[PDB]
């Protein structure tokens, strides 16, 4: 189990990062919503970047972190230089797909999909 | 071999300096240039009068799809698949059954022309000349779903234009 | 040729506009007129010939 | 076995019907094997790093246009020069995006 | 081809060429829109006798790369060194 | 032939026809339903059966290369005709 | 059910959705939403149109090839409403105008019109039919804009009387005559107001909300024969109101007051146009009219709807009505307006 | 007008033509070839030939070779036609297009 | 001198058409006139003309007809209403036009040709040619529960 | 010469083989197989950390002088543990000759930037990490060079679906384009083209 | 009579606009060439009043000439948007009408049609030049049956 | 085998055999394997198929007017090389290269034979045998067929 390391050594340098990409997005939300003239508040940017965040705090491989904050850096720059669009800001917050309810019945309902 | 484009070293000379003086200060070599549009302001165009004149075609041309009968009025499609299996768009969508008399034949045969890249594979493919590319090129829609062609449509194609695409076929069958 | 070639004007457009040494472009992966236009005597045709 | 017998044969002989009928649904096997080749395109040096596994779909095909290494040049030969001299560089690099994107 | 002397005379002194001998509209230089029928050659397969595909198949001739090396003197190049190119005859310098 | 069915929509040479409530036949109000009226299956119908003097006919469709790959036909058996399987065409032997 | 209307994919663009809907007035403010909902589930749309195949053209977009069909029609033309209607399983009714014309009348829009796809829908055996009305319909109003609404709506559930009646207050959306209206009295300087807007109330509702609740009550078999109302969340004074547009707006806000007889006299003044009149005599009533309070209907929430507040949609309309200066402002730069609670 | 910094954002006539070819055999990954140079259809084909008659080991008849070489330097005169008027009308001389687009 | 040629010849074109009203006819339907030799006419009206010192590609034209299958076509023409018999000589797929080389006749090549239908009540509606996959079970039509 | 086989070339397959050992008699660090095809191509298969000094010495020494990068990619072998195969092609001017260097990384493992030895390679490597996720160190400005902005996935392993996971439309409503699960109106239909009957022996693999 | 005075100025305004077609300077891929087909001398377009111009804010009509990607659809759409009115789309080749050879791919939008709205579309692989001008000219037959301002009289 | 043919003769036909309502029988495609005989005899213990006459005539069938009605006749379409014995009911519906192969399990009986139900346009096309050496080897009966 001797792999070679993409930044961090262990688990303690990768969280280092990921807080460092965190601030870096925190900061960064306010300008979005101002230069892309989005129609949502400061408060809803945070929430959705901190959304994506936890969707991955489960992970304990220092070498996915990496990979991971690799990408939220790359994610970030491509916003903050306005390669970016607006239609791409918000394809994070899926304003167009309809509810899909998560319960048995209602699966059973609509078709086969588990 | 090799040459060189663009390395020569001008004469030095008193009438050569004095000719790139000239050329210089009175602008000879564009006024060269102006002569040369001049002289394309009195030649005839190049352009022809659509759509009463036609840009010219071979027999070879790639155009509107159609299905073709035999000479009896039978329809030449076997529905052996041959096209559907080798277009490279898979543009084609065909079913077949037992027909009532028991002859092998399609139920379906559609050509999504949108999604047809008109390679004419499809053409080289069928063994008894049933699918062709013919010679229209014209037939542009105002909807998308017009793109569409079910057997119904192909097989009226086969009937308008078989006049065309029977002498077409002849001209170059020899060359297949 | 009687358009551009000794025209000026075209001259002043595209004389010692991007400038390539051989060097460069040899190193950046230039192939074709991007290599011959630095004097890098080249041609898949000549040296690697096919049909 | 690698190219369709002539259409008269085709209507003729059974192994041409046959070799007809397989070059146009499963079409010809390639051995195994991976070559690059490269001709003198108008263009530049075009070559595809074409990977066959042994049957009749290639398993990679990578595609080198000579476009795609220029292109990555152009802020190194626009070194200097004004707006219209980049427009001129673009044009002598004759870039075609079909190839540098695929 | 129907312009008449003095246009073709003024064209010609304008560019500095004989434009009539090289004109760019097509007229009846051209090939006939239909042709005899072609007659095409057979390829060299097409034999009845000692045409056995075992001895022309080529797809069955190539075989797995040659190891040189694997982990399971004078020096060389590649190949020689590349001959260095003449100039042309035809046209050593535009 | 191309018939139609009791709602007036005509049955195509396939038997296709949208049923009495089949919502999808909206789609030719103000338009046509595209229906090629030369049904195959009744003109193959219309050749007459060709009379040969062999146990064993070929059959290329007509044409030479033009038509289709050629096949023999065996018509050994007196109570049938033999079809040719590409083209429809109809063989017999005499006596 | 039918074989080709049982359900079927994931409710995406090339699914099937079941329903087979018939459209009338599907070109303006509403029915561009309508339109896009139900195409988004793969849905079958009928669009009969009055207008120039032009005008249809943004529609198109919005249904997987074949999902759209466009017809010509008639509002006096009872066998084109025929035509449009035969295959539905729903038919829903957005036909309205905010002004009388030359050719049709508040009564032909209102009651005529309403009244003909009905009987013709009825007949044709079609199962559903969701009419619009309106929040504020009233035989008493001042307004024959909303007095033709009550007559309507009355000769709707007589025709019909599984009918859904759908009464909105002002609808506000980027295409609307509400905010949009405000916004654009600026052109005037200062904006009137019938007793400086103290004495009406509104309650305005977003259109999506509207249009959630529309294709609901198309799904739910509960919404048959009933009538709701769709109103937003908050209701505000109209002085209130206005203030908080033009704070969006970020433009000077200079209201005055105006009596009933002034504002009717300019009302006709506008009503000259014989294009889509800037304001009428009619629209200066409505606006006007407090919305009424309904306990006794249902509403959005009865169809799962929730309503959305004005306060998080209004820059989404009105950014637009800033200069270069103002237009980068934030949503949360304006201090709301005063809900009566 | 200095240009300080040159950042082509590429990619928006991307078309995953590599991936699509591993779902094709050799004959229908041949038109996508005709696709990439769009200027040089049949010196793309060309390519594409010899690197599949390299895997094959089989050898195109010699009149074929003899096509490919004519159509491979027709397409040559194609492309250096574009290449050079397109250059030009970009740099602003409009009319050697007009003239040798006709050829 | 030439010049004097010229006008006689352009003025020639007026006769050619068979006086004014016919030149400024063919002036603005077509924007060209020129007088050709007439190949011959097909059963819509179209009319097909060659003048072989024309260069390649204005040597054939066709002088569309004013109605066509119900259509005033006077100024809406289409290159769809060639038909297909003259589709072949007028784009030079063939030197023989169809008075000299008559296609073979079918009885089921349509006898009326139709130009591009698309916009029109007659345009093609695409639809599924197959029957309905899965029957389903019908109950009965009487209590017996 | 029978005239539809290709013809061999012995000469060019002996210069190569001669040259293949060479290489890996001075850099038996890194070269882990040398072979050549049987029509004349050249390959180094190397230890992934040798990428740098390889390709240094194939550009720089005298008897190499590879100066030309003409194409870098990747292939997508699923079964094997490393999945990535990187795939580096030189040209010699000088000698005229053309050689394949390759390596292999997995999802998780760094391979380093050749940029240094060739600049050619800097868009080569956004390349590979855009359609395959292999990360390069020490790449000047690596990010997606293809992919649509803020697309996911890596498009050209062999388990992302051909059609992908996401498609675009403009929505009316929002007044912009959005981005939805995929859905096809005619799904692609999966052909099954294989032969059951072997057709190269030659190629045969033990049972 | 208004009736006859509307059809008349129907003919003029439709007139007008026919006539004087000025597409986009806007083309993505192979078809694009085919349209410069169209501009050279052979079909000269701009003798039937057709004149490209680079703007959007001075164009009337967009055609799509080649594959959309999903990378690009956002710029076609903001330069459709920012078209003046009245505009139009002509769809040129099978990338455009429907995806074509690129139809399942990952990158590819099937079909401009759900980007944009579609007047005209023009099938081929690509179109020939003078496909592509019998699509033009079918788009001007659409303008001319176009009834504005017979619809506004009387609605 | 070789790439083309050298015979420049006249092929044989042969008549066809009505054998029942599932196998068609195409004769003139038969190669005289036998194939079918042997299984005829040995598997499904049924001694009808044979061969008649001799030489280059030799043709397999029944010689008289006889129905193969064997629980197990329709594996004699799988084990036969060639077309000449197919399905009737899978007849000309869909082609080898476009079906998808599911895997599973037979349930017209208590022996639960694998098979492999092959669809095509989520559509099922035909039931085959999946080779189980200790359940169902490489044969289904017909009712599963
Ligand atoms: C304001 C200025 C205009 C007002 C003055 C108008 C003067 C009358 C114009 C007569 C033109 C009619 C030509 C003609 O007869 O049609 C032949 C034509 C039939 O002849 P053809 O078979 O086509 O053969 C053509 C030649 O073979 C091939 O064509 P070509 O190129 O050989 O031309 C033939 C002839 C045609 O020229 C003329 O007839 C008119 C010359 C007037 C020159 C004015 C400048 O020209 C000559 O022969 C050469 C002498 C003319 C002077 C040339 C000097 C060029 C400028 C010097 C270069 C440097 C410039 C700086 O018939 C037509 O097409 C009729 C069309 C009528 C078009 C409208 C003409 C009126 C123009 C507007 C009138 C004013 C309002
Ligand atoms: C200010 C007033 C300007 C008057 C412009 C007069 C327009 C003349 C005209 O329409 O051309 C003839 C046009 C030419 O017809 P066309 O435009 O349909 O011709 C098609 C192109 N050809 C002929 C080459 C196939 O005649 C008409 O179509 C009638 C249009 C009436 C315009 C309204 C007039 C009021
Ligand atoms: C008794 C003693 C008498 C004493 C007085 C004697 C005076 C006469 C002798 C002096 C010389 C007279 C001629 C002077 C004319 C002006 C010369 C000039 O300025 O042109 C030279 C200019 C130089 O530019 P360039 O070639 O790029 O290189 C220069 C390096 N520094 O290059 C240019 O300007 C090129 C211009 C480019 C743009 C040209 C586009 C139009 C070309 C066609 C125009 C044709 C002329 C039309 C004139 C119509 C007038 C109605
Ligand atoms: N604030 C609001 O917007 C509210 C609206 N409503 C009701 O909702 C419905 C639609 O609202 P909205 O969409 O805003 O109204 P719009 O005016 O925006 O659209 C009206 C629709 O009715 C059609 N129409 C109008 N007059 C006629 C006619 N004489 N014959 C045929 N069709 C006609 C129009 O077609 P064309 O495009 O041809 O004019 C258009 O499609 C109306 O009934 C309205 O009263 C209810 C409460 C509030
Ligand atoms: S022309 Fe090519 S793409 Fe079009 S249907 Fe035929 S094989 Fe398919
Ligand atoms: S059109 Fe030809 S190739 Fe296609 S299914 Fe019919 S017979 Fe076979
Ligand atoms: S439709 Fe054909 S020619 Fe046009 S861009 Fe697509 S592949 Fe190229
Ligand atoms: S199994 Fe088939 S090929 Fe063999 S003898 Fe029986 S019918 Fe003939
Ligand atoms: S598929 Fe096989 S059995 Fe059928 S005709 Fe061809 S070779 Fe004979
Ligand atoms: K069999
Ligand atoms: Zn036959």
């Amino acid at each position: 189990t001797s792999v070679k390391p993409i930044f961090s050594r262990d688990m303690n340098e990768a969280k280092r990062r990921v807080r460092e990409l965190y601030r870096a997005w925190y900061r960064e939300v306010p300008n979005t919503v101002h230069l892309f003239q989005l129609d949502i508040s400061v408060k809803q940017g945070r929430d959705k970047v901190r959304e994506m965040f936890k969707k991955n705090a489960h992970i304990t491989d220092p070498r996915v972190v990496d990979l991971l904050v690799i990408k939220g850096k790359m994610e970030l720059e491509e916003t903050i230089k306005v390669w970016k669009q607006r239609t791409h800001v918000m394809r994070f917050f899926h304003e167009t797909e309809a509810p899909r309810p998560k319960d048995f019945l209602s699966k059973f309902y609509v078709g086969h999909d588990p | 071999t090799y040459k060189y484009v663009n390395l020569r070293e001008p004469s030095m000379d008193m009438k050569s300096v004095t000719d790139r003086a000239a050329q210089t200060l009175l602008w000879t070599e564009l006024i060269r240039g102006l002569g040369m549009t001049l002289s394309y302001l009195f030649r005839e165009p190049a352009t022809i009068n659509y759509p009463f004149e036609k840009g010219p075609l071979s027999p070879r041309f790639r155009g509107e799809h159609a299905l073709r009968r035999y000479p009896s009025g039978e329809e030449r499609c076997i529905a052996c698949k041959l096209c559907e299996a080798v277009c490279p768009a898979q543009a084609i969508t065909i079913e077949a059954e037992p027909r009532a008399d028991g002859s092998r034949r399609t139920t379906r045969y559609d050509i999504d022309m949108t999604k047809c890249i008109y390679c004419g594979f499809c053409q080289e493919a069928c063994p008894v000349d049933a699918i062709v590319e013919g010679p229209n090129f014209e037939f542009s829609t105002e909807t998308h779903e017009e793109l569409l062609y079910n057997k119904e449509k192909l097989l009226n194609n086969g009937d308008k234009w078989e006049a065309e695409i029977a002498a077409n076929i002849q001209a170059d069958y020899l060359y297949r | 040729e009687e358009m551009l070639t000794n025209n000026r004007i075209w001259r002043n457009r595209t004389v010692d506009i991007g400038i390539v040494t051989a060097e460069d472009a040899l190193n950046y992966g230039f192939s074709g007129v991007m290599l011959r236009g630095s004097g890098i005597q080249w041609d898949l045709r000549k040296t690697q010939p096919y049909d | 076995k690698v190219s369709p017998p002539k259409r008269a044969e085709m209507k003729t002989s059974m192994e041409s019907l046959i070799h007809h009928f397989k070059l146009y649904t499963e079409g010809y096997q390639v051995p195994p094997g991976a070559t690059y080749t490269a001709i003198e395109a108008p263009k530049g040096e075009f070559g595809v790093y074409l990977v066959s596994d042994g049957s009749s779909r290639p398993y990679r095909c990578k595609i080198k246009a000579p476009g795609f290494a220029h292109l990555a040049g152009l802020d190194k030969m626009s070194k200097g020069h004004m707006l219209a001299d980049v427009v001129a560089i673009i044009g002598t690099q004759d870039i075609v995006f079909g190839e540098v994107d695929r | 081809a129907s312009a008449t002397r003095f246009i073709q005379w003024l064209r010609n002194w304008a560019s500095g060429r004989d434009l009539q001998a090289k004109l760019q509209l097509r007229y009846q230089e051209i090939s006939k829109r239909t042709q005899p029928p072609p007659k095409l050659p057979v390829g060299p397969s097409h034999k009845l006798s000692n045409n056995y595909y075992c001895t022309r198949d080529g797809r069955r001739e190539a075989m797995p790369p040659s190891i040189v090396m694997s982990s399971q003197k004078k020096a060389v190049s590649p190949a020689p060194p590349i001959k260095r190119w003449e100039l042309s005859q035809d046209e050593p310098y535009l | 032939g191309v018939r139609t069915s009791p709602t007036g929509e005509k049955v195509t040479h396939t038997g296709q026809v949208y049923d009495d409530g089949d919502y999808r036949k909206v789609r030719f109000v103000g338009r046509q339903k595209e229906v090629n009226e030369n049904f195959a299956i009744d003109l193959i119908a219309e050749q007459p059966v060709s009379q040969v003097g062999s146990r064993v006919i070929s059959c290329d469709g007509g044409g030479g290369a033009l038509g289709h790959p050629r096949v023999y036909i065996n018509l050994d058996k007196e109570t049938k005709t033999g079809t040719c399987g590409y083209c429809g065409l109809q063989f017999r032997q005499q006596h | 059910l039918h074989h080709a209307v049982i359900p079927h994919g994931k409710g995406g663009r090339s699914s099937v959705s079941g329903i087979v809907a018939t459209v009338f007035g599907a070109t303006g403010f509403l029915g561009r939403y309508v339109v896009n909902h139900l195409g988004r589930m793969g849905s079958q749309v009928i669009v009969p149109h009055r207008c120039e195949p032009y005008d249809t053209m943004h529609l198109r977009p919005m249904g997987d090839l074949g999902q759209i069909i466009f017809m010509d029609w008639n509002g006096r033309d009872k066998d084109s409403i025929r035509r449009a209607v035969e295959h539905s399983s729903v038919v829903i009714n957005l036909v309205g105008r905010e002004w009388e014309t030359q050719n049709f009348d508040f009564e032909d829009v209102f009651v005529k019109i309403p009244q003909a796809i009905a009987q013709v829908s009825k007949e044709a055996g079609v199962e559903k039919f969701i009419h619009i009305s309106h929040l504020n319909a009233d035989i008493k109003s001042s307004s024959k804009y909303l007095r033709s609404k009550a007559v309507g709506e009355k000769e709707v559930r007589e025709t019909f009387p599984e009918a859904t009646i759908i009464k909105p207050a002002e609808i506000f959306g980027r295409e609307d005559r509400f905010l949009n209206y405000f916004a654009n009295i600026r052109w005037f300087g200062g904006v009137p107001l019938i007793s400086l807007g103290k004495k009406t109330v509104k309650q305005p509702v977003y259109i999506v909300d509207v249009t959630k609740g529309i294709i609901n009550a198309i799904k739910d078999p509960d919404a048959r024969g009933k009538t709701f109302a769709f109103v937003g969340p908050s209701r505000y004074l109209l002085f209130d109101l206005v203030q908080y547009v033009f704070a969006v707006a970020h433009r000077p806000f200079l209201p005055y007051p105006l009596p009933h007889f002034a504002y009717r006299w300019i009302g006709r003044l506008f009503e000259i146009s014989p294009f889509e009149p800037w304001t009428t005599r009619d629209k200066v009533e409505r606006i006007h009219t407090t919305d009424k309070i309904l306990p006794h209907l249902p509403g959005l929430e009865d169809l799962g709807v929730e309503a959305t507040p004005l306060e998080l949609k209004a820059i989404e309309v009105l950014r637009r009505h800033r200069t270069y200066r103002w237009l980068s402002s934030e949503i949360e730069d304006v201090q709301p307006a005063k809900t009566i609670p | 007008e200095m240009v300080r910094k040159c950042d082509p954002h590429i990619g928006l006539l991307h078309r995953g033509t590599e991936k699509l070819i591993e779902y094709k055999t050799y004959l229908q990954a041949l038109p996508y070839f005709d696709r990439l140079d769009y200027v040089s259809m049949m010196c793309n084909e060309q390519a594409y030939s010899l690197a599949v008659e390299k895997l094959l080991n089989i050898r195109p008849p010699p009149r074929a070779q003899w096509i490919r070489v004519l159509f491979g330097e027709i397409t040559r005169l194609l492309n250096h036609i574009m290449a050079v008027t397109t250059h030009a009308l970009d740099i602003g001389a409009m009319t050697p297009f007009f003239w040798m687009f006709e050829e | 001198m030439e010049l004097l040629q010229v006008l006689k010849r352009g003025l020639q074109q007026v006769s050619g058409h068979g006086g004014l009203r016919g030149y400024l006819r063919v002036l603005f339907r077509a924007n060209d006139v020129r007088v050709g030799t007439l190949v011959g006419e097909d059963k819509y009206g179209n009319k097909y003309y060659e003048d072989n010192k024309q260069f390649f590609g204005r040597h054939r034209w066709v002088i569309y007809t004013t109605e066509m299958n119900g259509k005033n076509t006077f100024w809406d023409v289409d290159g769809s209403m060639v038909p297909p018999e003259w589709h072949r000589w007028l784009h030079c797929m063939t030197d023989d036009p169809p008075t000299v080389k008559p296609p073979t006749a079918r009885k089921f090549i349509w006898t009326n040709h139709k130009f591009n239908l698309s916009g029109t009540p007659q345009q093609y509606v695409p639809y599924s040619t197959t029957r309905k996959k899965i029957q389903e079970w019908v109950p009965p039509s009487t209590p017996y529960k | 010469t029978r005239p539809t086989v290709r013809p061999r070339n012995d000469v060019a397959h002996k210069q190569l083989s001669a040259f293949g050992e060479y290489v890996a008699e001075i850099l038996p660090k890194y070269v882990q197989q040398v072979q050549v095809s049987c029509f004349n191509e050249l390959e180094i298969c190397i230890h992934p950390d040798g990428v740098i000094p390889v390709l240094t010495f194939l550009r720089d020494h005298s008897n190499a002088q590879f100066k030309s990068l003409a194409d870098l990619t990747a292939v997508d072998i699923p079964t094997r543990q490393n999945r990535f195969e990187i795939v580096y092609n030189l040209l010699s001017l000088r000698f005229n000759s053309r050689i394949r260097v390759k390596t292999y990384t997995d999802e998780l493992t760094p391979i380093e930037s050749s940029v240094p030895v060739y600049k050619a390679a800097n868009w080569y490597e956004r390349e590979i990490w855009d359609m395959f996720g292999v990360f390069f160190a020490n790449h000047p400005d690596l990010r997606r060079i293809l992919t649509d902005y803020g697309f996911e996935g890596h498009p050209f392993r062999k388990d992302f679906p051909l059609s992908g996971y996401v498609e675009l439309r403009y929505d009316d409503e929002v007044k912009r384009v959005v981005a939805e699960p995929v859905e096809l109106a005619q799904e692609f239909r999966k052909f099954d083209l294989n032969s059951p009957w072997e057709a190269f022996p030659a190629y045969r693999q033990p049972p | 009579r208004g009736e006859y005075v509307v059809a008349k100025l129907d003919d003029l305004i439709n007139w007008a606009r026919r006539s004087s077609l000025w597409p986009m300077t806007f083309g993505l891929a192979c078809c694009a060439v085919e349209m410069m087909h169209m501009a050279a001398p052979r079909y000269d377009m701009d003798r039937f009043g057709v004149v490209f111009r680079a703007s959007p804010r001075q164009s009337d009509v967009m055609i799509v000439a080649g594959t959309l990607t999903n990378k690009m659809a956002p710029a076609l759409r903001k330069v459709y948007d920012q078209m003046p009115e009245p505009r139009y789309v002509v769809s040129m080749g099978s990338c455009a009408n429907g995806g074509g050879y690129y139809h399942y791919s990952y990158s590819v939008v099937r079909g401009c049609d759900r980007i944009v709205p579609v007047d005209i579309y023009v099938p081929g692989c690509p179109p020939t030049a003078e496909a592509l001008l019998y699509g033009i000219l079918q788009l001007q037959k659409k303008i001319k049956r176009e009834k504005r301002l017979r619809i506004w009289y009387r609605r | 085998g070789s790439d083309r043919s050298r015979f420049l003769e006249g092929k044989r036909a042969v008549e066809d055999k009505n054998i029942g309502p599932l196998v068609k029988t195409i004769m003139t495609r038969c190669i005289q394997c036998t194939r079918c005989i042997r299984f005829a005899s040995e598997i499904a213990g049924v001694d009808d198929l044979g061969t008649t006459g001799r030489g280059n005539d030799m043709q397999v069938g029944t010689y008289i007017e006889k129905m193969f009605m064997s629980e197990l006749s329709g594996n004699i379409i799988d084990i036969c090389p060639v077309g000449a014995l197919t399905s009737k009911p899978y007849a000309f519906t869909a082609r080898p290269w476009e079906t998808r192969k599911t895997e599973s399990i037979d349930v017209m009986d208590a022996v639960g034979s694998n098979i492999v139900v092959s669809t095509r346009t989520g559509e099922v096309m035909r039931i085959l045998p999946r080779m189980h050496e200790d359940i169902n080897e490489e044969w289904i009966s017909d009712k599963t067929r």
